[PDB]
This record gives structure tokens, C-alpha cells and sequence, in this order.
């Protein structure tokens, strides 16, 4: 009598749209949300562009008084979390409140208000630090505010595993529901790292693309001309619900979450990933957790950060898991349009994987003009691909030098 | 550009209330919905606007709008 | 055939000792690890003291080359993690590597190197940011380095839920083992927040004790003279293992982890906690997860941050759960000697709860000269208490305005 | 206090090797066990010690100890 976990609510902010549907429609059109940064001076920065949330307006959800106590990434998470709750139509009562929690994380956190508070410190001493510094920056405050404004008393965790946070938070929200500690969980991630310390940080590690002259073509996964990943802001939120609890209250049902896999690479990051044995181990554990064969997977929302080493390692992991049906399964990196949302990347890409089950369509990998000579795989390049019979999707968040996570979704 | 109205502007903006609600006898925590950390950042906002150091033992005695106006007026250091 | 999780390895750094045994012996003697800070100028700071790790020497474990790529809190976690692994005697092979992972978190992270890198930024621009900035600061790098140096390929997560991180990481390491995704997990937390931004941060929120004139008496949980909590550094690590896997390889066994409970408060933090209904809900869920009555609990390692509001709320939650046997169960706050280790507090206090099962002794709550008039509970004040028949211990990490976690350990 | 020995000191300390191992023909990644980010912080350490901006396209050409010594010598700007 092991309980099944199902998805009943969606919410999202992304560089190509401020709702789930506008974002999804923008991706199917191959539209890029990457643009030049203008909220700080990028003169001395090697990367001057990122995937920004445009025309963000949370004034009707978060008052200006509370916005000052929130870093941008928390504001993104609350708005996306409110959208998911409103979409689920869930009615929180005094009786079911202790059965509803959250699992929302971030890879970086409140980098913008950390910079501001430390600037206040270096100029005026500790008396200039805001009393809201800590609650406005730590990664668990998205779950914090959401459990408060909806009256959630259930289990709430916050997984910060860098760019695996989104997949890890959703996967363990499902584990918490399967274990019986909760019937409903709001799970996802949120990121706003397009700051001087964020762009400078990854730029210091030489991991960022430098194609300032053409920001929309900089993110080119599996293309011979890639030169690093592109930062992206946003948030993704899902309302995860037990299957009987959902059908009983008459709930909208997007797809069933049937598999969750985890693994560690056990090499640093500068070491050559080569075979992607960690990535393949994560996908393998998720297939066994669901009890299906890799040949039943129709679409794979890849990690695909447009990194020279990372993309080649993920391609070898896909070849290892799929093998014979590798050249037939559809793989795609939505980061070609949105950029890398880091701790939220797994969250937004889980929704893309669910929507591919609903609309029977696959978003493309734009800017893939000429792939590696080492690959045959169908990366669904340039334009989206209509599909039929698609029943299982696979969402991957990899580290190529760290933690790995994989989620499998099933239709109906 | 008065000091009384500048103080009322910082208060109303800090606590998110229209300046008509920021009357003189209004209390921060009772009439304007401020929690403890709200009052602490409010005093800091007052310090930032007028370039004055307000001691912590004396800031705790600033609990209403009139109590605020009377302090910044008789100082300017 | 639900698998049982058991503890087979311990490691710790604390303000009263650099090993598990020296720390445990120091606590049983009521020794305080709180002292004045001298690694930065505390002139303009309202709090000038904290619980510091003294005479820290990791040169034989971490080379000076790798120490520069690590914030202090990561160095603490690796050393404590190495101690736990060496204590478990676990032999990592090519065959069992994919069954061994980690669950290690932190509430704040690499605050020291964030400050340094941002100082480099504000003085010399983004070219002065270290390329190791991101990998030297994010909270998941303790699990990162440990999985690398031991060759761990299993599931690795990192829960950052502020001062509930330690309990949450250990609890979900056990959930991962119970689910069958891993046989061994190294779980815990690590913190080094005694920095200008950390002391200034909590000091800005007016949450820190101001008793500079007597730092060793500042942390006084449930005492009428308390004025806030005291920061503490350190790390706690446990080797969590499946019970058959442990007995088969002939493993040292400290205690069995039988219960894990979670809850959310659903009020901000400035709101009055009052009844501690969230704290009591966390303890209740852990009792049901273990299947025991509260009257079987002998010792409760309380949160007890020496906060005026937090201590009173936790006392009401203990009265609600225990009720009749409340005045009989032993409760204690080890933070009276070590201070609040934040993300690591739940980790070190889980080891104290396990060692109380082994030595049949309870560490005291020092500086409890005169408690509230509202309480009768035995807080084991001033001196440790010898005990017999103790079979279950309870480790609490609360938020009083956030997430809550509770772990129950059983002897043998 | 020579420039050749100051460069060798930064290299040996950055890569954690005794200065006897820091010979002239020694390569950072092959003879001294440096990864990519090791070389990047090594060039920054060189810049920090001698107050010189080294361009990124020219820093990538500094892969051995002799290659390092020859750059900082013929500059000092």
C-alpha cells in the first residue's frame, strides 16, 4: 500500500515568462530570455549578460514593507509558490494544516542583500547591518514565508545542493509524502545570482560564457562553439500531493512523479568527468525507483549547461543508460533559452518535463548549429518537436564534479 | 521639508502606511503593526536620514510617532 | 521488512574539545567553551564573545594548499567527518561505493570567505575574486569534499534549515537508508559564524547576549537573567548504517535511530511562540515514527538557546508532550556550555544524546541559578546527573518561528 | 629577495611544494599537480605580489616556472 505522489499545481518565474504558460509557450517558440545586464556596472566584468526576470511585479502579493526584508530570490520563490498554490486550488484548513509542508531550496541564496549588508558593514560598522540581514538572505526563507502565509505546519526542509537543488527538493518532497509524513508538499527552487558577486564569482572560476557580442547565442549546449554557461534567474514551484488525497478533493492532476535517483561523482570538478558514471548512476537509480526500462523514456530534459566538458560527459551518460534506444530518445537542454537557473534549474525543468507530458511536445535546444563529432543523439535542435505516445519524461540535474539527481514523471 | 514631516515620511514608508495614518499619538507596534525588528530598522532609518547616532538604551524609548519627533528635534548632532 | 538504521561512527569539533570523548568529558564537568573573540576587532560590536574551536590543527588531514580553498566551516566538517569514518572502521570498496553517501549541511555557510571575497571585490573589482570563491563557501561542500576523499558515489544531499540543519540532515540520512537508496550515510552539520558578518548579523537582530563582562555565564537557558543566545563553532558527524550491514561486517554500534519528526511553526519569528505547538508537533511525529510513548523518554537534549521567548515556548511544548511524566523526564541544554552551533547544533547534540545512552549520564544546564516561576521541570542544573534504565533519548532542534526537528535514539 | 626566487616562492606556496621541487623546467599541471583553477589563482597570486595586471590571453601562456619567471622579469608595470 505504498502511497503514490502526483503533481497538482505549478508556478514559475523565468527569463522567458512570468507564468507557467507564457514561459512554456516562449520555449516552444525557441525564444531566448538572455539579455545585457544593466542593474550594475559590468565594465570590469568578463560576462555582461544573463537570463533576467523582466517586468517583475509582486506588489499585489508582497507589500513594499516586506519586500525590503527579502532578497530578490526569496521574492521570486514566494510569487512562484503562490502561483502553484492558487493553481492547485488547495483549501488549507485547521485540520489538514499539519499534513502540508514545503521542500524549497537554492544553490546560492540572498547574494544581493549579503553584498549590501557587507557594504554597509565595511562603511559604517556593525551598527549599519540590517536586523533583517539573516532572515533576508538564508536559503530556507522561501519555505519560511510560504509556510507562514498559507498556515503550513507540516514538514519543511530546504536542500541546497548547488545546481541539483531543484531536483533534490522535489524528489525528497515526494519521499516525505511517500513515507507518510505529509499529504501535500510545495517543492522547488529559486535563484537570483545575477549580482556582482555572482557574475564575478563564476567568472572568477572561468566557467561563464564570454559571448557579450551576442548574448542570445552564447548558451549553445553540445555545440563546438560553446565557452561556458549563462546565468539565469527565476523560480519553479510544484504542489506535490498524495494520489488518493488529490482525487478525493477533485484535484487538477498534471502528471505522476514515479522515480527519484541520486548519486555522487566522487571527483572534484577540475578532474575530467569523462564517462559521466555519476550522471548515469543517478538516472539508473531513478529508473529502478520507478521500475521501468530506459526505452520507455520519450524525453530527457538534460542538464546541458553549454559547458565544453559537462555536455560531453552528459552525452556519454545518456549513451550508457539508453544504449540501443539512445539515438531514438529525445534529449533537450532548455538552458539554451533560459540559461542556468542553478538551484532553481531542476525546479523549472521538472515543470517543462511535466508539460511535455501534457502537450505532447518537446522544447528545442537552440543555437545548436554543429554538434560534436562524438555524438549521434537527437538533441531536438532549433525547433520544437511534436510527439505522440510519450508516457515518461526524465529530468536531470548534474554536477560533473558533485551531486546528481534525476526525476521521472509519468502521464496521468 | 520640515523635520516633523520628514520623520513622518520615514515612519510611514518603513511601516508601509499612508501618511494620514501616521498621526502623532500613533504607536509603532499597536497602531501601525510593527514588530520588534520593524522598530529596530525604523530607528536605523531615522539615523540614516539625519546622520545621528541614537543609543540603544534611548532608542527603546522611541515607541510612538510623537516620541520620535521629539528626539530628533532636540538633538541634530 | 523495513530496514533499521543504526549509528556506527562519531566525529566532532566543539568549543570544549576537539574529539568526541574530550568534548563529552568536558560537558559532564560543566566546563564552558565560551571566550572572548580576538581574531577580529570587536570594539564596535555589542557581543564580543562566542564558542570558539581552540587549537584547531588539520594539517595532517587537509594540506595548506587545500585549506585556502575552504572556509573554516568546511575545514571543521571534513575533520569531524574523517573522525566519524575512522571511528566506524568502514572499508570503502569498488563494490559498496555506490551504497555510501552523505547528508551534511550548514545554516550560514562560508561567511568568512564571502566577506573576504566581497572585500576583494569592493577594493579591486571582479578580477580580485578568487576562482575558488563559490566552492569555498556554499554549504554543500562539506559533503562534496568528504564524498571525494573517501570515494563515495551514493546519495548526497545538504539540508540548510538554519538551526534545524543538524537534526534534518541526520534524520533524512536515515530516511534515505530506510528507503533503500543507501546502506551507509555520513550525516551532520558544521558552522563557523563567529565572523564580523555573523556576530554583526545576529547582533543586528538583537538576538545575541550582551554579557561581555562574563562570557561563560552569558548562556543561561531558562534562567531569569538570560538576554539572548551565544554563538558557537564546530561540527558534528555521524556514520549512519543499516543494521544488517553493520552487524555483518562486525561494526561498532552506539545506538539505534528509531524516530524522526518534522513540523513548521507557521508564524514569523517576532510573533509570540507561546505554546510551542510546532515544537510539540515535531516531538509528537517522532514518537509516532518510533512507536513509543513519551514516558519512555529518559533524557531530552533541549534546544534551549538561552532566549527569553524561545526557552519559555520549548518548556510549554515539553509539558504538552510529556504531561504527567514531565516533572520526571530529564531535560538539558548543552548550549549552556558550548553555545549555539546553529546548523551544527542538532548534529553535536545528537551525539550527546547517543553518548547519554552509552554512559548512562546526562550533561547539565550550567548557569541556571534561578529558573522561571512558570516551570517545575528538571533541567539537570549545575551538575551532571547519573542515571539508570535510560533507554530512549530525544534530540530537539527548534525554530520558534520556523522549522522543527526531533530525533529519538534507542539503546543497543 | 630576487625576482626569480620570489616567483618560485609564490609558486611553491600556491601549489604546496617544497621549493626544491619548483625547478625552472617544471610544469604547473604536469610536474606540480595543479588543476585549472590552481593555475588561475597562481597567476592572481603573481599579480598580487608584484602589482601588475596580466591579461587573460597572456596568462594562459604561463604554464611552467620558467614561463612565469620570464614574464614578470620583462615587465614591472
Amino acid at each position: 500500500s505504498k502511497r503514490r505522489v502526483v503533481v497538482t499545481g505549478l508556478g514559475m518565474l523565468s527569463p522567458v515568462g512570468n507564468t507557467v504558460e507564457s514561459t512554456w509557450k516562449a520555449l516552444l517558440a525557441g525564444q531566448s530570455g538572455i539579455s545585457l545586464i544593466d542593474h550594475f556596472d559590468t565594465s570590469a566584468y568578463a560576462t555582461k549578460f544573463a537570463g533576467l526576470v523582466k517586468d517583475f511585479n509582486c506588489e499585489d502579493i508582497i507589500s513594499r514593507k516586506e519586500q525590503r526584508k527579502m532578497d530578490a530570490f526569496i521574492q521570486y520563490g514566494i510569487v512562484a509558490g503562490v502561483q502553484a498554490m492558487q493553481d492547485s486550488g488547495l483549501e488549507i484548513t485547521e485540520e489538514n494544516a499539519t499534513r502540508i509542508g514545503a521542500a524549497i531550496g537554492s544553490g546560492i541564496g540572498g547574494l544581493g542583500l549579503i553584498e549590501e549588508n557587507h557594504t554597509s558593514l565595511m562603511n559604517g560598522g556593525p551598527r549599519k547591518i540590517s536586523p533583517f540581514f539573516v532572515p533576508s538572505t538564508i536559503v530556507n526563507m522561501v519555505a519560511g514565508h510560504l509556510t507562514i502565509m498559507y498556515g503550513l505546519r507540516g514538514p519543511s526542509i530546504s536542500i541546497a545542493t548547488a545546481c541539483t537543488s531543484g531536483v533534490h527538493n522535489i524528489g525528497h518532497a515526494a519521499r516525505i509524502i511517500a513515507y507518510g509524513d505529509a499529504d501535500v508538499m510545495v517543492a522547488g527552487g529559486a535563484e537570483k545570482a545575477s549580482t556582482p558577486l555572482g557574475v564575478g564569482g563564476f567568472g572568477a572560476a572561468r566557467a561563464l560564457s564570454t559571448r557579450n557580442d551576442n548574448p542570445q547565442a552564447a548558451s549553445r549546449p553540445w555545440d563546438k562553439e560553446r565557452d561556458g554557461f549563462v546565468l539565469g534567474d527565476g523560480a519553479g514551484m510544484l504542489v506535490l500531493e498524495e494520489y488518493e488525497h488529490a482525487k478525493k478533493r477533485g484535484a487538477k492532476i498534471y502528471a505522476e512523479l514515479v522515480g527519484f535517483g541520486m548519486s555522487s561523482d566522487a571527483y572534484h570538478m577540475t578532474s575530467p568527468p569523462e564517462n559521466g558514471a555519476g550522471a548515469a548512476l543517478a538516472m539508473a537509480n531513478a529508473l529502478r525507483d520507478a521500475g521501468i526500462e530506459a526505452s520507455q523514456i520519450g524525453y530527457v530534459n538534460a542538464h546541458g549547461t553549454s559547458t565544453p566538458a559537462g555536455d560531453k560527459a552528459e552525452a556519454q551518460a545518456v549513451k550508457t543508460i539508453f544504449g540501443e534506444a539512445a539515438s531514438r530518445v529525445l534529449v533537450s537542454s532548455t538552458k539554451s533559452m533560459t540559461g542556468h537557473l542553478l538551484g532553481a534549474a531542476g525546479a523549472v525543468e521538472s515543470i517543462y518535463s511535466i508539460l511535455a507530458l501534457r502537450d505532447q511536445a518537446v522544447p528545442p535546444t537552440i543555437n545548436l548549429d554543429n554538434p560534436d563529432e562524438g555524438c549521434d543523439l537527437d538533441f531536438v535542435p532549433h525547433e520544437a518537436r511534436q510527439v505522440s505516445g510519450m508516457e515518461y519524461t526524465l529530468c536531470n540535474s548534474f554536477g560533473f564534479g558533485g551531486t546528481n539527481g534525476s526525476l521521472i514523471f509519468k502521464k496521468i | 521639508s520640515t523635520i516633523e514631516e520628514r520623520v513622518k515620511k520615514i515612519i510611514g514608508e518603513q511601516l508601509g502606511v499612508k501618511q494620514e495614518e501616521v498621526t502623532n499619538n500613533a504607536s509603532f507596534v499597536e497602531d501601525l503593526g510593527a514588530d520588534s525588528l520593524d522598530t529596530v530598522e525604523l530607528v536605523m532609518a531615522l539615523e540614516e536620514e539625519f546622520d545621528t547616532e541614537i543609543p540603544d538604551e534611548e532608542a527603546e524609548k522611541i515607541t510612538t510617532v510623537q516620541a520620535a519627533i521629539d528626539y530628533i528635534n532636540g538633538h541634530q548632532a
